[PDB]
């Protein structure tokens, strides 16, 4: 074998901490605290992090390092009856990059658009504005801010799209920015870990520089502490509600990004006796720690808007791309030395996305390299052909209705697909493979068996955790609608196929593999449930 | 609570084979790695082989790899070591040591089972009584002896008056000289105790069905 | 093979005193992987200290461990007679697992002269072609003792078997048996047999002798 290894343990730590901390650390976690009882939200968030998140995060890093192979190989190497898990997972990562790179593109567009004396998104008297323009955020739908109109009429031109059917013209300025993103990713992933673990030194460390200069800037504004009150004033009545417990559960799970083959990919290049347990606890903490810090970078200036700009806190305390692309830029437009805070903020967004996307596409090439050696031998050729497909169909996200395209895939293509995949990930290692086997495996690696706490989490609460999250996602389900636009019913049907296409690889491969080996039934399960290492 | 006894042992001809076994008790044997570590008559502890809790990870020393084989029976809770192609450098007490977590070492150790490997043949001893020289001074203390010469192999049990005399007794360790063991013991008893109360050394050599008493009488 | 040597090989020490013994790995080992084992005479080893400094269950707080990398040490705060044993360091850092050379701990003690006792060959051994004269030297300190066999005044050097006992657990003394073996023929051709013990306790040797007549 003789597999490639990280050219330094910090290269692995940086590229994992990088992959783990992203935009959901800035534009989802602080809201939740605010929405769900301030600082009291940390009680269910932490317990759900200890019993449901960190267990699954730790588990995938061990299976990566222990089995020394990519996603599809490891699961076939582990339990062949469920080798489809590697395929479904790789398909999800293959789907995500078709659209979730556009966030790094929008970030690069605001970066390019910030080389100016007065930022554009502050005034209401541009050619792209409407009479319903307001200087700042409000609460009536038909009247938007100058930054909301700037984002949805100049950068997006979404006003020129009647829906998902109406993609309209193609914004060539945006198609260039998306090309730059795929160039940033290539010459950082074509040579592999040699450069990947090194380029991530910039993408994973820069946001902490930006978070610092933006924390001292936000905490020294007139009205910063008022936001810290909103962000953290504890209202322990939330803990009783079940929805907030699920809010804490679903945020904990996705913010660590497991069951996507990335941890399985990055860890496979570790040394066999690396203390992966220590690495799991360290990197996972820094993920939530970066989120705890970001909430101050956000809500300090979020209170500065309520104070000096006279805005309802409810009208600016948002989540998702709205938080980073309209309201926070609108507040930067008012503070002295505005153009500087914009550039460090917008490339904080970019460097947050790149290190995370790195792991996703790396999860693909490692898994495919470990299965098809003539593309393991042609990595810089293969990965040059992957982003080519990405740039082709990725032109849909640069069309005038590109956001309607982005929002549809965001709410179907990878959400539910990754929950049932990890649910089968969790029971394949605990029940089929066995905690006794899995614990015995990492005792060989790190010298000690995982505590009874860790495997009682891998065996019982992990399926309940994922079931709890899926139930609350299905309970609050509605047909997809953005702003005043309701999607057609065929568009909802398209999203479920994208959801099923990956996860169908579990039973479809399980079927195709089952009736492809000889013997009786029970004589066949013992074939498809004996691991590769046990039979040498 | 936890306990470990080692079974098997004995003497083997060079090149012969033998299988030792360790019966584990008082704990969940299936979730603890086990290891064999021996120490020669020259008191040098030497690790032999480790087997994982599930038997799927096994490490050997360079000196026994190929010849020795380690195994687990987690049904009856027995740890095994199959030895083949034995050399003389393999004679030692063999310890069955519980040691899962490497950072916390070997928790519990067995009593040990002893292995000998020699071309030499089994011989029973000829035990001799040792009375003091003829007609000398009492001195309120008289030392009697018991010579156990020319036996093989170890061990032998020497005890005085069925074990009731445990004071003033010095049983010397056995010395191997040209494929034979010689052993001696000394008891000092007050001059009013002997020969008024007779003294006897009880030699036992189970390796040769030997059980000899011998009275210490003057001349 | 990470060879670990220990020093000293055997050290005596008075009770109440403190002792330090070292363990020198030929290659660096992590702190969490070096352990210490106490083994008393005629008994299986016991986990004494794990991860350099952590005491096992039962070992008293007068024991401590320290060191790192290639140099490690075991220290007893105030030695007791129940610590007379051999102490082994072990590395669990990489295979093959290796144990140290061992440090034998003995108790210091006031000097003591040996009580010499000579024995002629019994009539049972004499019927067969055999004749072994045994000499006992019991309850002395320190351990070093020397014997010379004189057969009719001229020393005989070859054909003897010496055995040293372990340090007693009562008086902390030693005892040595020396056994000169002859044929019945060459035995019955000499009249006086002698056993001299040259110890530190005397300039002149404590000699014991006898004659084949009585
Ligand atoms: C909001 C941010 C800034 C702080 C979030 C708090 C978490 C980082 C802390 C709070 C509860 C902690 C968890 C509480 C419990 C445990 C069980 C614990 O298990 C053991 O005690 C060791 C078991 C063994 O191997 O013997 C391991 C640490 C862990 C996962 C902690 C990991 C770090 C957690 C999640
Ligand atoms: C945002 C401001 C206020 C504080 C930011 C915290 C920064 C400075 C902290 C948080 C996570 C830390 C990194 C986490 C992990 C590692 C890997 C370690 O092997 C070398 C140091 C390194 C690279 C740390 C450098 C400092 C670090 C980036
Ligand atoms: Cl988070
Ligand atoms: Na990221
Ligand atoms: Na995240």
């Amino acid at each position: 074998d003789e597999r490639e290894t990280w050219s330094g343990k910090v290269d692995f730590l940086l590229s994992v901490i990088g992959y783990a901390v992203g935009l959901a650390n800035v534009w989802r976690f602080p809201y939740l605290c605010y929405k769900n009882g301030g600082g009291a939200f940390l009680v269910p968030y932490g317990i759900m992090l200890a019993v449901g998140g960190i267990p699954l995060f730790y588990m995938e890093l061990a299976l990566g390092q222990h089995n020394r192979k990519g996603a599809i190989t490891c699961w076939g190497r582990l339990v062949p009856l469920f080798k489809g898990i590697g395929y479904a997972v790789v398909l999800i990562s293959f789907y995500l990059n078709f659209y979730y790179n556009v966030i790094i593109a929008w970030s690069l567009r605001f970066f390019f658009a910030s080389f100016t004396n007065s930022l554009p998104w502050t005034s209401c008297n541009n050619i792209w504005n409407t009479p319903n323009c307001r200087p700042f955020e409000g609460h009536v739908e038909g009247f938007q801010s100058a930054a909301s109109e700037y984002f949805n009429r100049y950068i997006l031109e979404l006003n020129r799209s009647e829906g998902i059917h109406d993609l309209g013209a193609i914004k060539w300025d945006m198609a260039l920015c998306l090309l730059i993103v795929y160039l940033i990713c290539y010459f950082s992933l074509w040579k592999g870990i040699s450069t990947s673990g090194k380029v991530v030194w910039f993408t994973a460390l820069f946001p902490y520089a930006a978070l610092l200069i933006l924390l001292i800037r936000g905490l020294t504004l007139p009205g910063s502490f008022l936001g810290i009150q909103y962000y953290l004033t504890p209202n322990f009545s939330a803990i009783y509600k079940a929805e907030v417990w699920a809010d804490a559960a679903t945020q904990v799970f996705f913010s660590l990004g497991p069951g996507l083959g990335s941890l399985l990919a990055y860890a496979s290049y570790n040394k066999y006796h690396n203390n992966v347990y220590k690495d799991a606890l360290l990197t996972s903490f820094i993920n939530s720690a970066t989120s705890f810090i970001a909430g101050f970078v956000i809500f300090s200036v979020l209170g500065y808007m309520a104070h000096t700009l006279g805005v309802r806190i409810e009208d600016v305390a948002t989540s998702g791309p709205g938080l980073v692309f309209v309201v926070y830029p609108a507040a930067i437009a008012t503070m002295p030395a505005s153009t500087f805070w914009a550039l460090i903020f917008f490339m904080m967004l970019a460097t947050l996305g790149l290190d995370s996307q790195f792991g996703t596409v790396e999860a693909i090439i490692t898994a495919l390299s470990d299965e098809f050696p003539k593309i393991k031998r042609n990595r810089e050729l293969f990965v040059a052909g992957l982003f080519s497909l990405y740039f082709v169909v990725g032109l849909a996200s640069c069309t005038q209705g590109g956001f309607y395209f982005f929002h549809l895939l965001d709410r179907y293509a990878a959400g539910y697909s990754i929950l049932v995949a990890v649910f089968f990930e969790a029971i394949a290692v605990s029940w089929i493979y066995g905690t006794n086997r899995f614990s015995e495996d990492i005792r060989d690696m790190i010298g000690f068996p995982p505590g009874r706490y860790w495997q009682v989490c891998w065996r019982f609460v992990a399926p309940i955790f994922l079931l709890f999250i899926t139930v609350y996602l299905l309970i609050g389900y509605e047909p997809l609608t953005y702003a005043d636009y309701v999607y057609p019913s065929w568009a909802n049907a398209l999203g479920w196929c994208i959801a099923g296409s990956s996860v169908v690889m579990i039973p479809a491969v399980a079927i195709f593999k089952l009736l492809s080996t000889p013997g009786s039934l029970r004589q066949r399960f013992t074939i498809l449930t004996t691991p590769w290492r046990d039979q040498q | 609570e936890v306990q470990l006894v080692e079974s098997g042992g004995g003497l083997v001809k060079p090149g012969g084979s033998l299988k030792l076994s360790c019966a584990a008790s008082g704990f969940t044997f299936s979730s603890y790695a086990m290891s064999w570590v021996r120490q020669s008559p020259e008191k040098r502890l030497e690790w032999v082989a480790e087997i994982s809790s599930g038997g799927r990870y096994i490490y050997y020393s360079d000196t026994v790899t190929g010849r020795f084989t380690i195994s687990r029976d987690n049904a009856r809770n027995i740890l095994h070591l199959e030895m083949s192609s034995l050399r003389s450098e393999d004679t030692a007490m063999y310890y069955c040591a519980r040691g899962e977590v490497r950072q916390r070492g070997f928790d519990y150790w067995g009593q040990g089972t002893t292995l000998t490997v020699s071309s030499a043949k089994t011989t029973a001893p000829s035990v001799y009584p040792l009375a003091p020289v003829c007609g000398d001074t009492t001195g309120s203390s008289v030392t009697l002896g018991c010579l156990v010469k020319g036996y093989f192999p170890e061990p032998v049990t020497l005890t005085w008056n069925s074990g009731s005399l445990s004071s003033g007794v010095h049983t010397f360790p056995a010395v191997l000289q040209s494929d034979l063991y010689t052993l001696s013991s000394s008891v000092t008893v007050t001059s009013s105790t002997w020969p008024s109360q007779s003294i006897t050394c009880n030699v036992a050599h189970p390796a040769s069905s030997t059980k000899v008493d011998k009275k210490i009488e003057p001349r | 093979e990470n060879v670990l040597t220990q020093s000293p090989a055997i050290m005596s020490t008075s009770p109440g005193e403190k002792v330090t013994m070292t363990c020198r790995a030929s290659s660096s080992v992590g702190s969490s992987y070096l352990h210490w084992y106490q083994q008393k005479s005629g008994a299986s080893p016991k986990l004494w200290i794990y991860s350099t400094s952590n005491l096992a269950s039962g070992v008293p707080a007068r024991f401590s461990g320290s060191g790192s990398g290639t140099s490690y040490s075991l220290t007893i705060s105030s030695v007791e007679a129940e610590d007379a044993a051999t102490y082994y360091c072990q590395q669990f850092s990489g295979y093959p697992l290796t144990f140290g050379s061992g440090t034998k701990l003995e108790m210091k003690r006031a000097d003591a002269a040996p009580t010499v006792s000579i024995f002629p060959p019994s009539s049972e051994q004499l019927t067969s072609g055999g004749a072994s004269v045994v000499c006992f030297l019991n309850n002395f300190y320190p351990k070093d003792i020397n014997v010379k066999w004189k057969i009719d005044g001229s020393e005989r050097q070859n054909g003897v078997l010496n055995s040293w006992t372990d340090q007693d657990s009562k008086d902390s003394t030693y005892s040595m048996s020396s056994t000169l073996t002859l044929t019945k023929d060459e035995y019955e051709r000499h009249n006086s047999y002698t056993c001299e013990a040259t110890h530190k306790t005397s300039t002149s040797p404590i000699v014991k002798s006898f004659n084949r007549n009585e």
